[PDB]
Formats: C-alpha cells, structure tokens, sequence
C-alpha cells in the first residue's frame, strides 16, 4: 500500500453496521471499505465544548524570550519602527551610480572636489544617455548587465523546481488527462 | 562644603601642605575621620591616613572582628550609600577613593559598617530601601516610585516569596533610575542592591527555596494559587511588610 | 395616572407602569425620561399594547445601597469584582479605592463600599 490509503472500516470513526447486515452489507457493497459517514455519538463532539476540563488549566500562551522579564528590552523586538524604507531611484540618482560609482565599488574623488561632482549631478549638469556613452565595457558589463553579458533575468525570491510524478504515486491514472507535480 | 572640609583647612593652610601630600597615595592625600560601626567587638570612631587597609583598620585601632576575620559576611566602607564588599576583597583593600572605586564601590563618608555572618544581610539592604523611600523628596518618577517598587521587592526575597528570575528584575530596576535622577540618592538607592545581587545571590537563592518547600510554590509578584481579593484584602497569601 | 396629551386629550396609565422601575418611582438622572413624558410623547405606538410584558429591570441604583458596606485595615482597599467560582477574570479592573477619609467610598466599576473599620 502507499502513505494515502485504502484503510478498512473498523479504523474509519463512523457508524456502520453489526451482525448479519455487516456481512450483507459487504456483500452488496461496490467497495466495503466505505462509510455511512455518521458520526459515532460517544467520540464526536463529547465532552461538549461548554463543559471541557481543560478551560481550569488553560493559561495565556507565550514564547520565551518575549515573556523573559529581565532582558527583554522592546526596542530589540520592535520590528515595526525597524521598517524597510521605500528606496526611490530618479535618473539623476541612477546617472550619479554611473558616472561615480557606489559605497562598495567607489570612483570618485576625495575632498570638495568629489562632493561639487555629486552636485554637478543633482542638478542637471550631465545626463543619463551621456554618462551611460562614456561607461567603459567595465562599467556596463559589471554593473548594468552581467560580467557575461547577458541582461538580468525578472528575479525569484523563493525558487521553485518543478518534478512530476507517474504512474503509481499519482494521484490519477496514465489515461486521465490530469497529472501531479511535486 | 562639608564641615571636615573647611575644618582641617587651617591647620593645612598653617602648617605648610606637602605633608598632607607625604600621607596616603598620590590622590588620596591626608587623614579621614572614621566611624566604625557594627558587629564589631569595639565600635570606635578614629583619625587615620587614607590608604590605610581595611583589615588593620578593623583590627588595631577596634578590637577586631566579634568572633574572628573569618566570621565575616560583608563589610559596607562608605555608608549605605555604597555596595557591600565580600569578604574575598576585604583581604587587601586599601581605604581610599580610588581602589575602592576599583572593585566596583566606593568611599562615602569613610563610615565603615560591618557584618558578621551571624546576620540577614537581606534584612539590612530592605532596610536601606526603607530608609531611602522614607527620604525621597518625591520630586521626580525614578526616585518617587522605583524606592517603593524595590522595598516591595526587598521585602520579598527576605521571605522567599519570589522566583530566581525576579533578580534579573531587580538588577534592571536599579538601572532603571540609576541615571535618570536630579540628584544622587536615585543612585545611593539604586547601588547596595546591585552590590548584593553581585556577590550574595545564593542566600536569596536559598530562601527561596526554603518558601517553594515551608509554605508553597510562588509566581511573580508574590502572588501563590490560592490568592485571590476576597473582601477588600487579600487573604490567600502573606503580605510581607504591610503595617499601616 | 392620567398624563394629559399636548393635544388637550388625556392618557391614562395605571401606576405599575409609570414607575420608572419595579424598585424605584423617580429618575436616577437628570437626562433621564420619565415614564409619563415617554408616554406622553409616543402614546401612538403604545396604544393597542399590552404594559404588562413591556420589559421593565429592576435599577441597580436600589440594588446597590443595598449591599452591606466593607470594611479593612488600612488606608487601601482593592477591587476586582471577580467571581471566583469560574475560570478566567470574569470581573472589573483591579482598583484601589483609598479610605482614609471619614465616610463611605465605592469603586468606580461597582458601586460596592469601602471602610476603615469604623
Ligand atoms: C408496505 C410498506 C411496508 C414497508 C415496511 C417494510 C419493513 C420491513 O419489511 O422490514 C424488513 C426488515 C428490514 O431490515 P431492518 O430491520 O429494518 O434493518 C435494520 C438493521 O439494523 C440494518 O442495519 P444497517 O443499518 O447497517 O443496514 C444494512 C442494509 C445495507 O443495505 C445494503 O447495503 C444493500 C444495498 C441495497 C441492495 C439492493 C438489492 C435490492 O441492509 C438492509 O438493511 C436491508 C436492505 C434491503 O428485514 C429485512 O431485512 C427484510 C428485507 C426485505
Ligand atoms: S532622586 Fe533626589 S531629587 Fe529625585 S526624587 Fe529622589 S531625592 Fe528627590
Ligand atoms: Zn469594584
């Protein structure tokens, strides 16, 4: 048998039959194995929900470190005020990344000299078209595409490989036009 | 300026300086009324050159110890206003600003208050909390409620009547006005505790244990299982420190 | 009671019904409608009906002065009109009522009174 079945009868909670109907009744059934599908009167819904022992014992439930009482600090666990701001990129702040570079990848001189080149770019002083005709193959191939030269693909956060699955384990026959994937 | 002070100033003023400079260490010039005090066998009050150490301090010009250097808890060098030492750095101390502010405590008014072990240390830090909540001016929050919240709780450990984690709680208590005050007795209250949260845990440790078997389990805040407000009062479990 | 209408008619009603409640005849507020200018007002939809099964609860204001004061040692009393016989809080926030002062004092949830012994 597989991990999803066929279980027979008397592990099904249900109300079936006792006695001689029981032996007709798989007699006479397409598949014995299955249910009336009335619940059994003694399990089901008893106790009743108004009357559980566990509501007495029941307490608040928690996690460790934020019911610790000593160094829990809330400015730690505050993950609200930590919110990721919304980064906002105009041509400008693209042509300064190129012209210039960045933080991790600096081009840019030192001094008042290096900030007025900043500035020649937050103003209008030189244009995106201009600046991306005077990238070396560096530049471009390295920061705009790839070192091999392809362009970015549209990004996944969480990647998914596909896998199907035939025959047995199916939840399907092969001559169904239906199929399973993992 | 406090009285001493202005009071030897004269005499260093008449008789030249240089040898109040030739006393003591390089910063801790000079001599320092001493008010001995306590569970000590001559409780005496004396004149000595700073940097002296604590242990012929003790010895010599007092009778030493009741019962003997080694019946010896704690020893308190500045007042109230400064954490207990344990017997450990008691050995070699000197008694001056500076190496008592390297064991993490300090010189007071140089009144050194000692304790054998024959005594509730507990019992006298409480009463430290006591005192410091009965001379809070009232003025700002730290001091005008975190006395009374650590009296409330001193009161408690005496007894048992805590967990071991409500230590961690007193410990951020304390630091929760040791900065945040006007003047400086937020801090003076705020200290001993700290300084018996260092060095003394396990005696609370074991009061506690000693509650959780001769009377009940317990949880935060002193409440047990069968507490409950009643009529006005509450009935199912003692109330350490209520006298009205 | 006969209530006279704005109208220059009269309205009769019997005395069980304009009480303002089965345990208390006058308003326990100044807002508070009286029962005869409810009626007066909207005798339209009380004409063919039936007063007796009108919904009428007793006040609690009644209800209330009726409870035997409480009494403890100390300048505090705390509340929380908590069950006890069922799990959960079931009752009020805790409050401490101060009770220093000469008379009587009630918590603001319940009106249930508090005394320094005396
Ligand atoms: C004129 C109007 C008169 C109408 C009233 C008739 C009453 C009557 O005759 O009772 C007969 C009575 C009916 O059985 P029952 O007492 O009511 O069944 C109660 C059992 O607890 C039944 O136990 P169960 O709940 O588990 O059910 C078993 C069931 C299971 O039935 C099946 O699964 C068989 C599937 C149907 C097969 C169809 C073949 C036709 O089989 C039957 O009950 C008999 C069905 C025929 O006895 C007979 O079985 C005679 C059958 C003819
Ligand atoms: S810390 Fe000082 S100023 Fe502040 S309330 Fe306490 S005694 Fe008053
Ligand atoms: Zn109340």
């Amino acid at each position: 048998m597989l991990p999803g079945g066929p279980v027979p009868v008397f592990k099904k909670y249900t109300v079936g039959s006792k006695g001689i109907w029981e032996k007709l009744r798989v007699l006479l059934a397409i598949a014995p194995n299955r249910s009336t599908g009335n619940p059994i009167v003694p399990l089901y819904r008893v106790p009743t929900p108004g009357s559980r022992p566990e509501a007495n014992v029941y307490q608040d439930p928690s996690s460790y470190p934020t019911n610790d009482i000593a160094e829990n600090p809330y400015w730690k666990r505050d993950h609200r005020r930590a919110y990721p701001q919304t980064a906002f990129f105009d041509q400008k702040t693209v042509t300064g990344l190129l012209e210039l570079g960045s933080e991790a990848t600096p081009r840019i001189a030192d001094g008042e000299a290096g900030t007025k080149a900043l500035a020649n770019i937050a103003n209008g002083g030189v244009s995106f078209t201009q600046a991306l005709g005077k990238s070396s193959k560096d530049v471009i191939y390295g920061e705009v595409l790839t070192v091999n030269g392809l362009p970015p693909v549209a990004p996944t956060l969480a990647p998914k490989q596909w896998k199907i699955i035939e025959g047995e384990a199916a939840i399907y026959p092969k001559g169904y036009p239906c199929r399973t994937f993992h | 300026t406090n009285v001493e002070t202005v009071a030897v100033a004269p005499t260093i003023l008449r008789r030249g300086g240089d040898w109040f400079a030739s006393f003591g260490r390089e910063r801790n010039s000079g001599t320092k009324l001493f008010c001995i005090s306590g569970n000590v066998n001559e409780p005496c009050t004396v004149e000595e050159e700073m940097s002296i150490p604590l242990r012929e301090l003790l010895e010599k010009h007092c009778g030493g110890i009741k019962g003997g250097w080694d019946n010896l808890l704690g020893v308190i060098p500045g007042g109230c206003s400064v954490p207990i030492l344990p017997k450990n750095i008691c050995e070699d101390v000197l008694m001056d600003f500076d190496a008592l502010k390297d064991v993490q405590s300090g010189l007071g008014t140089a009144a050194v208050i000692v304790i054998n072990k024959q005594q509730d240390v507990i019992r006298a830090i409480q009463r430290f909390a006591a005192f410091y909540k009965h001379e809070s001016c009232g003025q700002c929050t730290p001091c005008r409620e975190g006395t009374t919240w650590l009296l409330k709780a001193m009161d408690r450990f005496r007894t048992g009547q805590a967990k071991e984690r409500e230590i961690d709680m007193l410990y951020e208590l304390t630091k929760d006005i040791e900065g945040h005050t006007i003047c400086a007795l937020g801090d003076a209250a705020a200290w001993p505790i700290q300084g018996l949260i260092r060095n003394f845990r396990p005696e609370m440790e074991t009061r506690m244990k000693k509650f959780h078997d001769e009377v009940g389990a317990v949880s935060v805040g002193g409440w047990m299982k069968d507490a409950r407000v009643e009529k006005g009062k509450v009935v199912g479990a003692p109330l350490p420190g209520v006298h009205h | 009671k006969s209530i006279i209408s704005y109208n220059g008619n009269t309205i009769e009603i019997p005395e069980e019904y304009t009480k303002q409640a089965p345990n208390r005849d006058s308003t326990w507020a100044p807002a508070q409608a009286s029962k005869t200018e409810i009626y007066k007002n909207n005798m339209v939809r009380f004409e063919q009906k039936d007063l007796s099964k009108q919904p009428m609860p007793y006040a609690g204001i009644e209800l209330i002065a009726q409870q035997p004061v409480r009494f403890v040692h100390g300048n505090t009393a705390v509340c929380d009109g908590a069950n006890h016989n069922g799990p959960g809080a079931q009752g009020h926030p805790k409050i401490f009522i101060n009770v220093d002062a000469p008379g009587s004092h009630a918590c603001q949830y319940c009106g249930t009174r508090y005394e320094k012994e005396h």
